[PDB]
């Protein structure tokens, strides 16, 4: 009956309050002037369509009660209002010059003409007569959705806000920003809260590089600048240095910068997913911001003909997750690009759920396996970010020139493979090596099933020396070579071959040590190839139905073997698995219809990631792009595929 | 009168969390009784008794027999049945107080699947994760778990059909394992102390590599922490590493969580230094992770303050509120968590394909044991570099083996010259595998053999005493070969060290002036030797070629003038970025591992002929 | 019944705790008792050597007195006694407050004894209880079971007169994998 914890209220602090909102009808008439019919067929840059087809998109899910789709304060339930007033010019200067105030300021007086020329001029800018106001909300709306936030009134906002600002540099505008709305709202909580507000972390997803955004804090510490974006220097906007992966900071705002390229277009879930599980969520931690803001685009959206990305609207509510789970709570969205409405309007609204407090959804593909080269790319940033902060180094062994004259003194490693290889060939398989006599190479470059002077049917598989996987370990720097395996790939075949009673036939060839592409190897292949076929193969009596198996290069023996020979009558296919390698074209010198022949009996398996289909002739035979890559990989999965054309080829 | 120190599986344990909700605001319950107005954010859930049919799922009848027998049972009996569970005590009332944790188990798990709630927590004793489906164990008299989690898959199978149970109760999941150890549908997880032996239950059940059987293989895993002290720091770690990657590749219809705060910040039965704002942090991994579906059972939790702060932060996170922030970003986890999680993604990646080309293992697969048969397409590479020396050295100085015997290691293992028990000066050069300087590929992890740089450089010393004709012992102490997933090179040199001087070498006529070379970390092996016997009549120095490895602290066993012998005795060059009595002699040196050896080998070289006369 | 439940239950708690307290009180007081015991171990040793010196002496001062010639050892003789007679009362003392240390032992001992059973017998007819209380539940389990039985027949699609006659998802229609499960060709 003692009542002995008296009721009281709930200690939390995080939804009792809304999210914020900042909307306004006056910054949908900074507009473009007509200047050709092209502009009718093309996607509108920056367009002021984007607003209204987002809040409209709100208000068909209950979040707002608003069936009148206009300003109201009555936001409902879920959210609240945050007025916009357009930004004094003090706060516009706190980045700019005051040569781009008195800029904008003349702007606003202009004619027609000269506002086109002003259009036209532009580093990918246009300008209006309603440019100036239209360009003082944005910079207001943010710092009041920052204000919103510091200062407790909501548990966090969004803030629907055009024209963009993470383009335009303190210098002057370029890229369809006019003022900066990022760095002013930034250096202007910063100024305003130096006791609560005093590390913030900026990040940028949208696919330009956030080039004004990066000056403005280049040299800030207390202002982290994350960017994550695509490069390719030479075409994508902006083109500039400032988007390269290596501008981390200067003066005390080294290691405080960061951006993040991509080297070619098309990702999608699985990619952001793991960039943002490995990089930005360690040292978010370790620089502990007071603030995260964050600059929304979704101008890289899945339906998007700008970013050509495949991005799901799911992701997009995970990220949100992990940048809700990094700061204390307090968060403010600013949108800054977008091209294609509809994708922009479900992209938007899963980010709005999941900042009123709804969990994110399951992504609709958890198995992308990201393409290489944005691997060593992010590699390459962690060495950077490793010698800056201390959460890359000692788990990824970076701890923030081998030799040239010692090359005379290398253990071999070619014929010690070779020779432990021909070891356990003969204890299981009694092979008999094969001697190439008036030819200076290693007595176990050939090795054959016994008695093969009588079998029929006779599989030839030339192939290099094999493959090995090493263990390199990740406590300090370089690679652990005691804990390293033969990844022997030609196994299956041989004893596939001898379990249907074939003449069987092993060849190496070593490899030219020191040296790019096997050329030697080719040369050396070519002499075996014809050499054998010289002196061997026609002296056996009992010959039929050879099929051939090569494995990466060395296929030039084979090429050279059907161009400059006749020998298309007693084999019946030619196999190759190529890989990653280039194609060897077929030199025609018997006849054409060998090479038709060729082309016909074939099948190669090339890489996803190959060179090709991003197409090749016929004189390389009929090559076939594979899905995965790697030699085993792609060995063990149409090992199955391959002896079924080779039994359909045979009786 | 032990009731000083009671039984830490304790009634007070729902009680004090129950209390903690109320003193928050989230419970507007006074009395501290069950009743269903608890107020706005929760919602009560009634606990019912559960059949016979329910509980002889998974446990057999002669169990159900016995807890329904010992029901009525005399006072002795009870004592002789307390006294005869391993770790479970037995009473007067024990039929129901362990059929009604079961009930509320499946009361909770319907409540959620059923979408009357948004989730459930089950505040619930005694646990589950101990009691096996024939006999009980640890605390634990029902597998609760088991009950409730086949009945949720028998008797709905139209909206859930694969489930996940996790237990960071840091004694390991014994009973709810074997019940499900054939099973794939259910990928169970267990973060625990392991300690082989020494933690509760330490059985072979609880290894790292207990993946499952049958068809039920690739779904059980049992993270085992080596040592006692783990933090925040390694529990979001493997968090990261291992739980979320395989999550969002096995994608649940329901998680279920097997939680004990055991592990908690300030316990006694774990010592370890968890947080409740790690708790609340991997809880909100893991809502990220489903779409929602989450039920919590409580097994573990002896310390009441413990498991009430660390309660009361999970029904934080559980009602909405966001995660705080943690004592510590820059921690930088212990290495032995790191080697741990690594041979664990090996399996897994040797399984599944989410570890597998975004972390170099696409090259080769590990599903062929490594072996130098044509079973396996793999093959050691250490015996091709072994086998290679003995043929060379074979054919060339007509270098013998020495038969290791009744030790297990090659017979190459340690090569000699001829007639070695007649040198009268015998070189022993106690060696290390080389090393090589290349890119290892990101993608795959294969490497390249045209610009493999590997040297031999511990056969520079063998040519050069085999010029002086002294006596070479080479002897290969390799760096884990890839394959035993157990062997450890210190203790077996140790041995080998031991059984040489024991067996052999002390019997020798013509034995004079022993020397000691130690290449990289494998030189410790000879402290040990020297530390434990008297061997500095024959012996006259002793060399080491440190490289960057850390100094080998020298404990003598059988004088302390070995210290003094040893430090006069011994040069030992380290790394020039290494910068650190009785380590004998460190020598900071100037161009950097090979670099040093093929630098101060003249140093070495002559200070072995001058200590030689 | 769980009003009542659960002031044993919490009763139950209390006892084991307070058999707890009583028995840490008197396992501390052992050692005190012990180191009490040896100081009125040395105490006695101490009495009895003061006697020694009382007996020899009061001897001397027989040796002396008859036919005087009195030397000065007699009042060293009798200043002894006043010595042995102090260090006698001194220990008196002690050996009382030694005493009180015992009995408080002894009483909490016996408390502690008799506390244990007290539980055991408290436990057994709170089984006895406990028992028809569970039993009790289940009835009206069986009863709530009839009750929905009914309620769900009659709510539904119902019998030929309009006489008396979504959120939340009761109707099996939570969107996890439900629909998605059928075939649906
Ligand atoms: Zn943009
Ligand atoms: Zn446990």
């Amino acid at each position: 009956r003692q009542v002995i914890v008296p009721v009281c209220m709930p200690k939390i602090h995080y939804s009792p309050l809304k999210t914020g909102l900042c909307y306004d009808v006056r910054m949908r008439y900074h507009a473009k002037i007509f200047t050709s019919y092209f502009e009718y067929i093309d996607p509108h840059p920056e367009d002021p369509r984007r607003i209204y087809r987002i809040y409209k998109i709100l208000a068909e899910n209950g979040l707002i009660n608003d069936p009148t789709l206009s300003g109201v304060d009555d936001l409902g339930d879920l959210m609240l209002k945050i007025p916009v007033r357009a930004a004094t010019s003090e706060e516009i200067l706190e980045v700019h010059t005051k040569e781009h105030l008195e800029f904008i300021e003349s702007t606003e007086k202009m004619s027609r003409e000269e506002l086109l020329k002003e259009t036209e001029k532009g580093d990918s800018v246009y300008f209006n007569n309603d440019s100036y106001a239209s360009a003082r909300l944005p910079c207001g709306g943010a710092i009041e959705a920052c204000k919103a936030v510091v200062e407790g009134r909501v548990k966090n906002s969004l803030a629907v806000v055009r024209p963009p600002g993470h383009h335009a540099e303190p210098q002057a505008a370029g890229g369809f920003c006019l003022f900066s709305n990022v760095a002013v709202a930034a250096k202007n909580i910063l100024k305003n809260y130096p006791e609560s507000v005093r590390r913030i972390m900026i990040l940028d997803w949208d696919i330009h590089h956030g080039n004004g955004t990066q000056k403005s804090f280049y040299q800030d510490d207390q202002v982290l600048y994350v960017s994550l974006h695509r490069f390719e220097m030479g075409k994508y906007y902006p083109g500039t240095i400032q988007g390269q992966y290596d501008q981390t900071g200067e003066g005390k705002g080294e290691g405080f910068n960061c951006n993040i390229t991509w080297p070619v277009g098309g990702v999608g879930d699985a990619e952001y997913m793991w960039a943002f599980e490995q990089v930005v969520m360690p040292m978010g931690r370790e620089f502990k911001p007071d603030l995260v803001i964050i600059s929304s685009g979704f101008d890289a959206a899945d339906g998007d003909t700008i970013g050509q990305c495949h991005v799901t609207p799911s992701c997009y509510g995970h990220m949100t997750h992990m940048l809700k789970s990094l700061a204390r709570g307090n968060l403010c969205v600013v949108l800054e690009g977008g091209y294609n409405l509809d994708a922009i309007a479900r992209s938007a609204l899963s980010v709005a759920k999941v900042l009123i407090g709804e969990p994110p959804d399951e992504l609709p593909d958890p198995l992308s396996d990201p393409k290489p080269e944005v691997i060593e790319m992010i590699d390459k940033v962690i060495r950077l970010q490793s010698k800056y902060w201390n959460c890359f180094r000692r788990r990824h062994a970076n701890s923030g020139p081998i030799n040239d004259s010692i090359i005379s003194k290398n253990f071999p490693l070619q014929k010690a493979i070779r020779q432990q290889q021909q070891h356990y060939l003969s204890d299981e398989f009694n092979f008999v090596t094969l001697p190439l006599v008036s030819m200076d190479l290693p007595d176990n470059t050939v090795l054959c099933t016994p008695n093969i002077s009588e079998s029929n049917t006779i599989i030839i598989v030339v192939h290099d020396t094999s493959d090995i996987w090493a263990k390199r370990n990740v406590i300090s720097g370089t690679i652990d070579l005691s804990s390293s395996v033969i990844i022997d790939n030609s196994l299956d075949f041989i004893k596939w071959g001898l379990d249907r009673k074939y003449g069987i036939i092993d060849v190496n060839i070593p490899l030219t040590l020191f040296e790019p592409d096997n050329y030697s190897g080719m040369i050396t292949s070519q002499e075996v190839l014809i050499y054998l076929w010289d002196n061997y193969i026609k002296y056996f009596p009992s010959v039929a139905k050879i099929a051939f198996i090569g494995i990466g290069d060395s296929y030039s023996g084979i090429v050279h073997l059907l161009g400059h020979r006749d020998t298309r009558a007693v084999t019946k296919t030619v196999i190759n698995f190529l890989g990653d390698k280039q194609l060897k074209p077929l030199v025609p010198l018997v006849d054409e219809t060998l090479s038709e022949w060729y082309f016909k009996n074939s099948l190669i398996f090339s890489n996803n990631s190959h060179q090709c289909w991003k197409k090749p002739r016929k004189k390389f035979g009929r090559v076939l792009r594979c899905d995965t890559d790697g030699l085993n990989n792609i060995i063990e999965e149409r090992f199955e595929e391959a002896t079924d054309f080779i039994l359909d080829s045979f009786e | 009168f032990e009731y000083i120190d009671p039984h830490p599986e304790d009634p007070r344990r729902i009680y004090r969390i129950y209390k903690i909700l109320a003193e928050n605001g989230l419970i507007n319950d006074p009395t501290l009784s069950g009743v269903d107005d608890l107020g706005d954010l929760m919602l009560k859930i009634p606990v019912r008794a559960a059949t016979s049919e329910e509980i002889l799922e998974v446990h057999t009848k002669e169990h159900l027999e016995f807890i329904e027998s010992t029901e009525k049972m005399s006072r002795e009996e009870l004592l002789k049945e307390t006294e005869k569970g391993d770790s479970v005590y037995f009473n007067n009332d024990s039929y129901a107080s362990a059929r009604l944790p079961c009930g509320g188990a499946i009361e909770a798990c319907k409540a959620v699947v059923e979408g009357r709630v948004k989730n459930s927590l089950a505040v619930v004793r005694p646990p589950g994760h101990h009691a096996e489906p024939q006999a009980a164990g640890g605390f634990c008299l029902f597998s609760n778990v088991a009950v409730a989690a086949k009945n949720i898959l028998k008797n709905y199978p139209e909206s859930v059909r694969r489930i996940m149970i996790l237990d960071w109760d840091i004694h390991h999941g014994n009973g709810t394992q074997k019940s499900f150890y054939q099973d794939d549908q259910v990928l169970y997880v267990s973060l625990h102390r392991f300690e082989m032996g020494k933690y509760y239950p330490g059985t072979i059940q609880g290894q790292y590599d207990q993946t499952g059987e049958g068809k039920g293989e690739g779904f059980n895993c049992n993270i085992t922490w080596p040592v006692g002290g783990v933090g925040d720091a390694e529990y979001m770690w493997a968090f990261e590493q291992v739980v979320m990657p395989m999550g969002r590749e096995f994608k649940p219809d329901l998680v279920i969580i097997s939680s004990g705060f055991d592990a908690a910040d300030g316990d006694t039965i774990g010592q370890c230094h968890v947080t409740p704002s790690c708790y609340g942090h991997m809880t909100h991994m893991l809502k990220s992770l489903a779409r929602g579906n989450l039920c919590v059972v409580l097994e573990g939790g002896y310390n009441l303050d413990a498991i009430a702060r660390s309660a009361l932060s999970v029904a934080k996170v559980l009602i909405g509120e966001p995660p705080d922030e943690l004592p510590d970003p820059l921690s930088d986890p212990k290495p032995e968590v790191i080697e741990m999680i690594d041979k664990v993604i090996r399996l897994q990646s040797k399984y599944w394909n989410c570890f597998r080309r975004r972390h170099a293992n696409s090259g080769c697969n590990f599903n062929e044991p490594i072996n130098d048969s044509i079973i396996s397409k793999n093959f050691p590479l250490q015996k091709a570099i072994r086998q290679q020396q003995q043929h060379y050295l074979s054919d060339e100085f007509n270098f013998v083996t020495l038969p290791l015997v009744s030790m297990d290691l090659p017979d190459n293992t340690v090569l000699c010259t001829p007639n070695i028990s007649e040198s009268n000066t015998i070189i022993i050069v106690v060696h290390d595998t080389s090393d090589i300087w290349a890119k290892r590929n990101v993608i795959s992890g294969t490497i390249d053999l045209s610009s493999s740089v590997i040297i031999d450089n511990s056969l520079d010393f063998i040519k050069w005493g085999l010029d002086r004709k002294y006596g070479i012992i080479d002897v290969n102490i390799p760096l884990t070969l890839f394959e035993p997933d157990n062997y450890s090179g210190m203790i077996t040199s140790q041995e080998v060290l031991i059984y040489l001087w024991d067996n052999y070498i002390k019997y020798f006529p013509s034995v004079a002036k022993i020397a000691f070379i130690g290449i990289g970390d494998s030189y410790s092996g000879i402290v040990h030797l020297l530390g434990h016997r008297d061997t500095r009549a024959v012996t006259k120095t002793v060399i080491n070629f440190l490289g960057d490895k850390q100094l080998k602290p020298l404990v003598p066993l059988v004088d302390e003038t070995l210290s003094e012998w040893y430090f006069k005795n011994s040069l030992i060059f380290s790394n020039n970025s290494h910068q650190c009595k009785k380590f004998g002699r460190v020598l900071r040196c100037d161009t950097d591992l090979n670099n040093i050896i093929e630098e101060r080998f003249e140093e070495a070289t002559d200070f072995i002929l001058d200590s030689f006369e | 019944k769980r009003l009542n439940e659960t002031q044993r239950q919490n009763q139950l708690d209390e006892i084991k705790n307070s058999v707890g307290l009583t028995f840490k009180k008197k396992q501390e007081v052992e050692k005190s008792i012990n180191d009490s015991e040896k100081r009125l171990k040395h105490a006695m040793t101490e009495s009895t050597k003061l006697q020694n010196k009382i007996n020899h002496l009061l001897k001397n001062r027989q040796e002396l007195e008859n036919f005087n010639k009195l030397p000065s050892n007699t009042i060293s003789s009798e200043n002894h006694l006043e010595e042995g007679s102090a260090l006698a009362d001194k220990l008196k003392e002690y050996i009382d407050k030694n005493a009180t240390l015992f009995n408080k032992l002894k009483e909490l001992q016996q408390a502690n004894a008799e506390k244990s059973k007290l539980n055991d017998e408290l436990r057994s007819k709170y089984q006895i209880e406990s028992s028809k209380a569970a039993e009790s539940a289940q009835t009206l389990k069986i009863l709530q079971e009839s009750m929905k039985s009914l309620e769900n027949e009659v709510n539904g699609p119902l019998t030929k007169f309009s006489t008396e006659s979504q959120n939340d998802f009761q109707s099996l229609k939570a969107r996890n994998k439900f629909l998605k499960n059928y075939i649906t060709l």
